[PDB]
């Protein structure tokens, strides 16, 4: 599984992938919890789900999540496995998916209605990480134009 | 999905299977060369297991370890254990009587009183109620798609709601079945589902609407406890954007023989008996009357109590529907006391004069409690009914009158305050019902009493009995007619298939010149015309001439083969029925009287069964103009037994209406349709890539290219000129994906949410 991970990333990505992937190392072991791979895997450019994520680890329980540990070497495997599964999501696609909650015409969704879909539906966000991803998002009155925040998370 | 029937609440389990017996059906083992249905003389049809195919015959155990053997022809394919409990019957592999009657059966017996048949709805009367009429309900109901929920009528409603704002188009809900099916349980749970999304608000009084016409127009019979004995059409007007803006109910003609004559095992209306329950006692003090039923000739002739009714709750509800409608205090009394008089007029006794035929009263009792709550001076009376008028001008000249006519007279005259009150209630309850908002479309309910066969039919079942082939025709126009020329029209290819579902034999005999209202209508203008020449004339020119028109074989006096079955009729008093004669000298002090509404009851065609034709041929001229929806009602069995089902009942039932019929035009036809606009708009999610917005193509284009790039079976739909035709399925599997990538598209850009974030926490890090 891990070990028949083909590595494609070039010599000079691997050693800007450890220097990344040791800024996360807490404790000076040269190795970060589980809990912190999502983090990394996302800090180096890709968009795994919170279950793709899990997937990778070979699915372990919470508490493993947050005791168990993993070096570069081992981590690396999981970010190729990552990065091969192409996390296909186009921005139109998130567009189309933002225009059903449009209740209105124009191009623009409710503040609150925006909450409530990313805090709990799908894989729920906690409510500090939407109140960050709503920066400077609301317009006057309580709207978000869902075409503009699609490119804002994107950028 | 056991978590996203949870928004149904308790009605879940009623509404659909659980998620458990959908995953025990997937895996259940099935050999369809040996499953079959098997033709029985006791139960009509059968599942069993073939034991041995020889010499053209088959032999079979039945579930009950019988054996039965019968030839190859009788030998029926049975469904996989998938398709059990099917939602829609047009979506099985095998379409015949006992793999419908089975589906009827199998979701009967969990409660599941609703079920769809391609393009209509059919609903089995549990004779119990059940949980799935909540408020909850109707909210879990509120714009869901026909696929996306399970069978109800409020689905049928809010899909009728739908099409009439996509369209921009005037709906209507056809609700079939014959007497006792469920008509107006569902009627009035279609009301409720519009309303639900002192003197009461616009909604309040639409709901009340139905149990004050109730107790005034419903009465028990040998089929129904509650048997409509008018019919109606409610109306449900909407504005532009779609909100409900005012409502109107028409009513038809009310079975007003029913206030002085009741057969051996009925009751007259609902209303007398409630009166009497003395659940109010200032009603019995303000009418005069007594709280036994016996005491009352013209509501006394068959039954007085039904054990299902509690006639003192109900009298609760009748005068609540009024306090709620909004009628004055006066109108209020008016309402009772005229009721009151009604029962008096009954009771008035007359004989005759000595050494003469003249009538004169028998004692003025009974009369004068009658004046007394018709605020008329007793005396005038009964002089008017022994001596009316001859001339208007002249009180002086008057005709005379035997004891007989008096009797028939008084009987006229309860019969005319009775229904001018009922019809003066409606017109009460759409004054209230205006709101004079701006309206565009409106959304119209039928609910007709339904076919019924009694010991003694006479004139009021032949109209009920026509009034159902009638729209039982409007069934077979629609489905098997405009249906397939919907497709031409659309130009896709559709070679013309004849169904043989026309019932213009029977419609002929009864509605066309010379057929047999026109003989009736004819005999009423002849003065010397007896029920005899009436009987002669029938015979005359439809005896042996018309398939439809039979003599009786073991009293009746002639046979109609209806769509439902044979009905012997009995032409006894139907001149007299047909026409409505009323003393004009006591008219006259009606319209005198001090109790403005009696005066205002008081102040065009020549027989009623002309009325009757203009009525129903009007309302199906109106039905013309709208997006009809059917919703079939069969009943179980003939006692009103819960959850009973007699095979035969409910397979003549399925016969008469066309249902199998019906489903088969939706199998070989596209029974799902949609505008490309609306096809583009609610799609392009399924795969937005292949209408990029940087292309400007056209709605029908971006349809046809957006079909072509999704895992989809291209054979299932159609290009018409204006809409994508379907054929059963397509859309609900198009819905299942759709549901599938809204959910992929919100975890996926939530993925995208928790990058940015993390990525925005690294750049920190990095300074
Ligand atoms: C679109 C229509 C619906 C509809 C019509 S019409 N007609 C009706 N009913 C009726 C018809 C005729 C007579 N009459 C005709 C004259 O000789 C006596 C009986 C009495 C009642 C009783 C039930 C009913 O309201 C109904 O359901
Ligand atoms: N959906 C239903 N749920 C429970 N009972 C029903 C339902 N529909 C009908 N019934 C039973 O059948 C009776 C007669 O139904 P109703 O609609 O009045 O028949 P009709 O079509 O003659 O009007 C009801 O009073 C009730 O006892
Ligand atoms: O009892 V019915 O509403 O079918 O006339
Ligand atoms: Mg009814």
């Amino acid at each position: 599984d891990l070990s028949a991970i083909k590595i494609e990333f070039s010599k000079e990505q691997q050693d800007e992938f450890k220097e990344a992937f040791l800024l996360y190392d807490r404790t000076g072991d040269s190795k970060i919890t589980l809990s912190q791979v999502g983090d990394v895997l996302r800090a180096l450019g890709t968009n795994p789900t919170n279950a793709e994520v899990k997937k990778v680890l070979g699915n372990p329980s919470n508490e493993e999540m947050n005791a168990k540990k993993i070096e570069f070497e081992q981590f690396l495997p999981m970010l190729q496995a990552i990065s091969n599964n192409k996390d296909q999501g186009t921005y139109e696609d998130f567009v189309e998916g933002l225009r059903v909650f449009d209740k209105e015409g124009n191009g623009t969704v409710m503040g609150a209605e925006l909450r409530h879909v990313l805090a709990t539906l799908g894989e729920k966000m906690k409510e500090e990480e939407v109140e960050a991803l709503m920066a400077g998002q609301e317009d006057s009155n309580g709207c978000i134009n869902y075409e503009a925040f699609v490119k804002h998370i994107m950028s | 999905k056991d978590a996203d029937m949870a928004i149904f609440g308790e009605a879940a389990p009623y509404l659909r299977k659980s998620e458990k017996e959908r995953i025990e059906a997937q895996n259940k083992p099935f050999d369809a060369k040996s499953s079959v249905f098997v033709a029985d003389p006791k139960e009509s049809f059968v599942k069993a297991t073939v034991q041995s195919r020889e010499g053209g015959k088959v032999t079979a155990k039945t579930e009950a370890g019988a054996t039965v053997t019968v030839k190859e022809d009788q030998v029926f394919p049975m469904n996989p254990p998938k398709y059990d409990k099917i939602e829609d019957m047009a979506m099985m592999t095998h379409l015949h009587e006992p793999a419908v009657l089975y589906n009827l059966k199998e979701r009967y017996a969990a409660w599941m009183i609703y079920t769809y048949s391609g393009l209509f709805c059919v609903t089995v009367n549990p004779y119990k109620w059940l949980p799935v009429y909540n408020a909850e309900v109707v909210t879990a109901y509120r714009g869901k798609k026909r696929q996306e929920a399970p069978p109800h009528i409020f689905s049928i409603s809010d899909n009728a709601y739908q099409f009439m704002l996509t369209d921009r188009e005037n709906q209507s809900i056809l609700i079939t079945g014959e007497s006792g099916a469920g008509k107006t349980v569902n009627t009035k749970r279609v009301i409720q589902y519009f309303a639900t999304i002192m003197q009461g608000t616009l909604e309040d009084q639409i709901i009340s609407a139905n149990p004050l016409l109730e107790a005034f127009a419903n009465a028990k019979t040998v089929r129904n406890d509650n048997s409509s004995r008018f019919g109606k059409f409610i109306r449900i007007h909407f504005g532009t954007t779609g909100k409900l803006a005012s409502a109107d109910i028409e009513t038809y003609l009310l079975e007003k023989s029913r206030v002085t004559f009741q057969l051996k095992a009925e009751r007259s209306y609902h209303i007398f008996y409630q009166i009497m329950s003395n659940k109010k006692p200032d009603l019995i003090e303000m009418l005069l009357i007594t709280t036994n039923p016996y005491d009352y000739a013209f509501v006394s002739q068959g039954e007085i109590t039904v054990p299902s009714i509690d006639d003192q709750e109900e009298l609760m509800a009748t005068d609540s529907a009024i306090d709620i409608l909004g009628f004055t205090s006066d109108e209020r009394v008016s309402i009772y006391k005229l009721t009151g008089a009604v029962m008096h007029y009954g009771n008035m006794k007359f004989k005759q004069k000595q050494r003469e035929e003249q009538a004169e009263p028998d004692g003025t009792e009974v009369a004068d409690k009658a004046a007394y709550l018709q605020s008329l001076n007793s005396x005038d009376l009964l002089k008017a009914l022994c001596y009316p008028r001859v001339k208007v001008g002249n009180e002086y000249v008057t005709k005379g009158q035997t004891v007989q006519q008096v009797y028939n007279s008084v009987g006229a005259l309860a019969k005319a305050v009775y229904e001018k009150m009922f019809l003066w209630m409606v017109t009460r309850i759409n004054q209230q019902l205006d709101t004079k908002q701006p309206r565009q479309y409106f959304i119209g309910v039928l609910d007709i009493a339904g076919f019924e066969i009694f010991d003694f039919n006479s004139l009021e079942q032949l109209c009920i009995n026509f009034t159902n082939e009638k729209l039982q025709q409007f069934f077979n126009h629609h489905m098997f007619v405009l249906e397939q020329e919907e497709y031409k029209k659309e130009g896709i290819e559709w070679t013309f298939i004849d169904f043989g579902m026309d019932l213009a034999a029977c419609i002929e005999l009864i509605e066309k010149p010379m057929g047999i209202f026109s003989i009736l209508e004819e005999e009423c203008m002849f003065p010397k015309a007896t029920d005899t020449s009436f009987k002669n004339k029938l015979y005359e020119q439809h005896l042996g001439k018309s398939n439809n028109f039979q003599k009786p074989k073991p009293e009746a006096h002639f046979s109609l083969v209806h769509y439902a079955g044979t009905v012997d009729y009995n032409i006894t008093g139907w001149l007299d029925k047909n026409k409505d004669p009323l003393n004009e000298t006591v008219v006259g002090l009606y319209q005198k009287s001090a109790m403005k509404t009696l005066a205002f009851l008081f102040t065009s065609f020549q027989t009623v069964s002309a009325l009757f034709r203009e009525n129903l041929n009007k309302l199906m001229t109106n039905l013309r103009s709208t997006h009809p929806h059917f919703v079939r009602c069969i009943i179980p069995n003939e006692t009103k037994t819960p959850g009973a089902m007699e095979h035969e009942l409910v397979l003549h039932q399925l016969r008469c209406n066309g249902v199998l019929e019906g489903i088969r035009i939706c199998r070989k036809g596209f029974p799902s349709r949609i505008l490309y606009a609306d096809f583009k708009q609610r799609y392009k999610v399924l795969n937005a890539s292949a209408i990029p917005e940087g292309q400007f193509i056209d709605s029908k284009k971006a349809s046809e290219k957006l079909l072509g790039s999704i895992d989809v079976d291209h054979t299932q739909y159609k290009f018409g000129h204006t809409k994508v035709f379907f054929k059963a399925g397509l859309l609900g599997l198009l819905e299942e994906m759709r549901d599938d990538k809204l959910a992929q598209l919100i975890t996926r850009t939530q993925a995208m949410c928790r990058g940015f974030l993390a990525r925005v926490e690294y750049k920190k890090m990095v300074e």
